[PDB]
């Protein structure tokens, strides 16, 4: 009886860190590609 | 033609080095070492691998069989030993005797925290008795049955 | 913030090139200038004071953002 | 008989110094060279100077001695190159290096 | 010899002057405002030619006001910053004009703000240890004379506390002439920091010259500058050790980013200067003490958007001895001294230094701290029931090591109302060595929160 | 230039002793542009480097 | 006549010519340099036209050394080199020079670099059983004769060790003509297989040619033309059998990169040139077995920081039908062959041509490896106690399944003293076919390291 | 115009309905770089602010007269945090949801009362 | 659009058909790489509005 409800609250304990690593990886990626088209395009127009 | 990997996370670890040996590695292999290097160690690399590996994997055992048991002695021996200090110059001779002795498991009775001091020491009294063996492998870069017996 | 993105606009208009977000490096020039002349006199000239509270909107609250910081 | 040649690239003067005086404890100063290009010195010379000990270390070699090498940084020359490519107006690349 | 202005824009000016004579780089050019209400005559220095007899420059002042075709006049020299003995005990500006008494000066020695580093034979390394009654810095990384001082960290992370609170110490501790500069500090810190220097009484032989935000970027790359030089006229005639003081240098490489992106010049990464290193490197090797010259300075960087990936901070990088870094969690703990002990460290650090047990105690406080870390991604879900008591113990002991660095400097008295303590350095490694012993199991863990030394300690803790 | 006086000092890059007292005799002076050796010119590697 | 030289910058040279002179693309140019220590012969290829009697041209030699206004001479004509029967046993550089003999190869016929992709009219499907020694490709992804074979993997890898293997077991088996071209590759490779290759009496059958990383990219680019030259040569006169052999694909997919940037083109994603896919695609199709001619040709594939998300590995996937790659991770757990069966992929599997015992043998691996992948961190964290009787029977025979895989090989020979093993096919099925069905469970973890066959499985059984 | 026309003139409460919002958004992107200017804030137009606002300014009431409306918002790679859908949620009173096994449940509305809230 | 025009031209008489097309990511690199050799601006991943 002390067993069952360990477990259960480690699993919906587990659900929150791959919700805030979905939106931390989330926000990397965005702000990868953003400046990688800024750098692009500072790269484009100097010329 | 190789390279190495060093972790901030080995040297807070403990490990003066701090070298990946996970990663590492050699391209041209052992024809560079010595043929007496070769013949007494070998795939140690994977040895440590594979115990890394286990201590990984069952950190969290339940329970630890008898040769899962002895693996871990052994990676944990081998791990110590592995330690050297910095401005500690070491020659082939004193090298190749304290691999030949971490191999064979001559030091299993010997507490971890003991492993590294009592080789200190060993080291100390063959330089005092019996020196004549090191006179040989300066002379033959290699081992004899007569040499590892005494 | 909104006094930002307009300043961003119009210095894009002029043709200067950007900088990090393509912000340029002026705002924060900008924003002080604005800024330190809120203070506290001397006593002999009268000793006025002023206090001042701008208002910043962040998203997803995070500090870590180069307007906030 | 095996020879070394030291070569430091941006790097501060004292580190220099705190290095070459624990070569004097240990007593290798006598086959050894060391080649400064401290910091303050321009872009050029922290350009060049591994191309100076390779040619050092190949006469050597050509006389036929066991010759060695340490490099202590090779992202400072990039950053010198890139820096005189940018400045010489040539077109960026990935991450604004040469290509 | 006549100058004509034919474009401005932004701070940047550019001139035409006649075949006949055109001034060298790093020159003092003269011109003025005609307007009414907004009088003022401004001064440019030489920072590129454009072929043509055209000129560009830089000004120190805002350019609102000017008019095409004002007459320019030079002076055929760099620029000249005041020196001499009674230099001390007066507030300066960028100019190097006196702000609390007009007028004073112009009588003293004259010398330029372009100097050249000193030559590598008269180079010279040192290990003078350095000891503070804070025991974190001592036990950790102690700290040496004649050599440079970081202090890492964000925005907001008690770096200007603890500024003053060294400050405090040194010139208690010690006397001699001192110099205090910065760029990127505020009105009110100034104005405090005047008011306390003069309840101090030791104002007199303190030299005190800073910029502000609301000023065009020129003075500030210049007045860094101005300082050091005063520093050096200070260390090479006077021949007495001097401390420096400098604050906030990560401004003034912003400031220069500013002014290339009016030049012109291409973009390098993340919008900064086409170079910035060598500069860098010029203005930190002007600092080095001479043999007979013994020279302690310390340094104040702020890191942008809390992220290390600039390469702003990482060139400095390669230019520090002795380093201290800060983090926002540690300061979102609650301990006020939110210094990582993890990521600090620096070089003195050596059994050859120092005797075997320090080494000892600092690698066993590191381990633990190695194994706390490593520990924690574990206990933050599940906790310490799964855990084995050999590792609740050592999480235990490292909590207990980590609340017991906390300590309460009298440079909070105007904010916890209540005095500073300081312990030697025997006092501290004997009670960390008796804590690391685990002797200390046994007492409550809050009674380690702000607390002065072990007498202290075990009264605290009785007492509840 | 180049040359055995070399040892033991310190030049700058373009090879004039900077810290050192006196003066370097170099015999000859090489191109720092050079030709790689081919393949036909090399040979297997064994020695060991303690 | 002749034109002029105007910039210098780079490996790219523009020339001018005058009226009624401007050769077409694709054409040779050479030009004469001349110093004390530095005399040679330019020859470049022209690239594109700017207009106003100015064409932009690329060079395959280092630049150094040049002078303006040097005239530059036409020979009218693209890239040439010789062929003939006594290419084999020899060795040639881009141009086509003999390394081994500096005049030899000067009085064959020549044929145009450039040349046609055959047309669909001729195109046949080819299907045949090819098999070699080894159990893992010989179940998994059993070869093609005359279809596409490439490799994919990393650094650090093992991919050389296994071509090498692989051409000595077939080579000594084969009648037809091999040829081996090296895009780059270090020079230390080159010698030893080219000593190896002198060990043995292959090497008057075989041609080899290869160009080096230290040479202008404008060399690394063409090698590949000219070997593809050479095999179609020898396969569509002679009508025989042609063997291809090329060291890498991503050095000119770089070398494009980098000077299509230099060129004047704007970037594209991840930095990577435009137009890359139809050159690519251009040179794949030189590859072809036609209806009366078979040539068989393997790839090696060489992946950036081990990801198959980037654009150029999934565009050469889209050209290839038999695959087999190389992962990390099972060369970190110990493997040598370090092959993954879980994503590999083969064409020709199925029971309409192939015994169903082969195909059933493979889904019930196939699955053990699936669920095996699936449960391994529930078997790291959660432990083997908490797993049913099934799974636990279950993961001892993947654990055997996953150990059994390993075989050693004759090129071993160097880095280990162990000589290969060679097996045939029905005796690997049926072995597989008994440890699939569980038959072998009994047997100890050390009984299955490097076994290559069933007798040696046994005596190793009974060693311990 | 339409609408505006129709309530200043028969002075009717009137309704307005649209789509949606980002294809707007798109069409402002495409005609900006059509034009040829400098594209800003990952490709946006540097003045979508002053144009949101001179649209949205024409909705509130006034003389007595309501000009209420509904929009529908389509959110890009499942983000909030996109300027575009920040700028416009600036202009918003209510959100409402609808939800499938709401109405597997059988009901008429399918809203969610968890899942939706309002300004006043 | 040579495929669409043959099917719309047997669908108008009244000609049931079915279109299917093979690729389209290709098509868009193809368009994207002409149009940036045609020397014109470049959007958001270097691609055309």
């Amino acid at each position: 009886a002390s067993r069952r409800r360990a477990m259960k609250s480690a699993t919906d304990n587990a659900d929150d860190l791959i919700k805030a690593l979905t939106l931390a990886a989330n926000r990397e990626r965005q702000a990868q590609i953003t400046q990688e088209i800024s750098e692009i395009v500072g790269g484009a127009n100097a010329l | 033609d190789g390279q190495c990997f060093l972790e901030s996370d080995l040297f807070n670890q403990g490990v003066r080095p701090a070298i990946n040996v996970g990663v590492s590695v050699s391209r041209v292999g052992g024809a560079a070492q010595i043929k007496a290097m070769k013949e007494v160690a070998g795939s140690l690399r994977l040895d440590l691998s594979q115990y890394r590996e286990l201590e990984a994997f069952a950190a969290f055992a339940s329970d630890l069989d008898a040769a899962s048991k002895a693996q871990l002695d052994r990676g944990a021996r081998l791990v110590e030993l592995l330690k050297q200090p910095q401005y500690s110059p070491l020659a082939v001779e004193e090298q190749v005797v304290a691999i030949f002795l971490g191999t064979q498991g001559h030091l299993d009775s010997v507490p971890v925290e003991d492993v590294q001091r009592f080789e200190s020491e060993l080291l100390e009294h063959v330089k005092a008795s019996h020196s004549d063996i090191f006179d040989g492998i300066r002379e033959t870069k290699k081992l004899s049955e007569e040499a590892e017996e005494k | 913030s909104k006094q930002a993105d307009a300043y961003r606009a119009i210095s894009l208009l002029l043709r200067r090139p950007p900088g990090r977000e393509a912000f340029p490096g002026d705002v924060f020039y900008l924003h002080s200038r604005l800024l330190e002349r809120c203070a506290k006199l001397s006593d002999e000239l009268g000793g006025g004071s002023m206090t001042g509270l701008p208002i910043i909107e962040t998203k997803a609250n995070d500090i870590s953002a180069f307007i906030p910081t | 008989q095996v020879r070394c040649v030291y070569v430091a690239i941006g790097q501060k003067g004292t580190t220099i110094a705190s290095v070459k005086r624990a070569l004097e404890e240990g007593g290798a100063m006598e086959y050894t060279t060391i080649v400064a290009a401290p910091a303050s010195d321009a872009a050029g010379f922290k350009w060049l100077a591994p191309y100076t000990g390779s040619a050092i270390g190949q006469h050597w070699m050509y006389n036929g001695k066991h010759v060695l090498i340490v490099f202590d940084d090779l992202s400072k020359q990039a950053d010198a190159y890139r820096a005189i490519s940018l400045l010489l107006r040539r077109p960026p690349g990935r991450e604004a290096f040469p290509g | 010899t006549a100058g004509r202005v034919v474009r401005i824009t932004g701070p940047v000016v550019d001139v035409e002057f006649p075949r006949g004579s055109v001034p060298e780089l790093f020159n003092a050019l003269h011109a003025e405002i005609t307007f009414g209400a907004l009088a003022k005559t401004l001064t440019l220095e030489v920072a590129q030619h454009l072929g043509d007899s055209l000129v560009r420059c830089i000004s120190m002042q805002p350019t609102d006001g000017l008019v095409r075709g004002v007459e320019v006049t030079d002076t055929g020299a760099s620029i000249s910053v005041p020196v001499g003995d009674g230099v001390k005990g007066h507030v300066f500006n960028a100019l190097g004009d006196c702000l609390d008494d007009p007028g004073y000066g112009k009588d003293f020695e004259h010398w330029s703000i372009h100097r050249k580093p000193p030559a590598f034979s008269d180079l010279e390394p040192r290990t003078e240890m350095l000891e503070t009654g804070l025991k974190v810095v001592d036990l950790l990384t102690p700290y040496v004379r004649g050599g440079k001082i970081a202090l890492f960290g964000g925005a907001g992370v008690g770096k200007t506390v603890l500024i003053q609170e060294m400050i405090n110490r040194i010139a208690r501790n010690f006397g001699g002439t001192s110099v205090f500069a910065g760029v990127g500090e505020r009105t009110r810190e100034g104005n405090d920091l005047w008011v306390e220097l003069a309840d101090a009484n030791v104002l007199k032989d303190t030299a005190l010259v800073f910029g502000q935000m609301d000023e065009p970027p020129g003075t500030r790359m210049r007045v860094a500058l101005s300082a050091l030089t005063m520093a050096e006229f200070f260390r090479d005639e006077q021949g007495q050790d001097v401390l420096l003081f400098i604050d906030n240098i990560f401004r003034f490489t912003q400031a220069g980013s500013e002014v290339s992106t009016l030049l012109g010049r291409m973009p390098s990464a993340v919008g900064y200067q086409p170079t910035l290193a060598d500069e860098m490197g010029e203005l930190q090797e002007r600092i080095t003490s001479t043999r007979g010259r013994s020279i302690t300075s310390m340094q104040a960087v702020y890191v942008p958007a809390d992220d290390y990936t600039d390469p702003a901070p990482a060139t400095t990088f390669a230019h520090l001895d002795a380093t201290t870094e800060l983090s926002r969690a540690v300061f979102s703990k609650g301990i006020f001294p939110a210094v990582d002990p993890l990521a600090s460290s620096s070089t003195i650090l050596d059994p050859a230094i120092v005797g075997d047990e320090h080494y000892r105690v600092a690698q066993e406080v590191i381990r633990i701290l190695q194994r706390y870390k490593d520990l924690q991604d574990i206990i933050a879900i599940l906790g310490i029931d799964e855990l084995s008591e050999e590792d609740k113990q050592l999480v235990n002991r490292a909590r207990r090591i980590e609340r017991f660095l906390s300590q309460n400097m009298m440079a909070a008295e105007q904010f916890t109302g209540q005095p500073g303590s300081t312990v030697p350095l025997k006092e501290t490694i004997e009670a960390f060595d008796k804590l690391t012993k685990g002797e200390f199991d046994h007492l409550p863990e809050q009674a380690f929160f702000l607390i002065g030394g072990l007498d202290d300690l075990a009264k605290k803790a009785e007492s509840l | 230039p180049v040359g055995d006086a070399f040892l033991g000092r310190v030049v700058n890059p373009l090879g004039q002793p900077i810290d050192g007292q006196g003066d370097i005799a170099a015999e000859t002076r090489r191109a720092l542009e050079l030709q790689a050796p081919s393949v036909v010119q090399r040979q297997s590697v064994s020695e060991p480097l303690q």
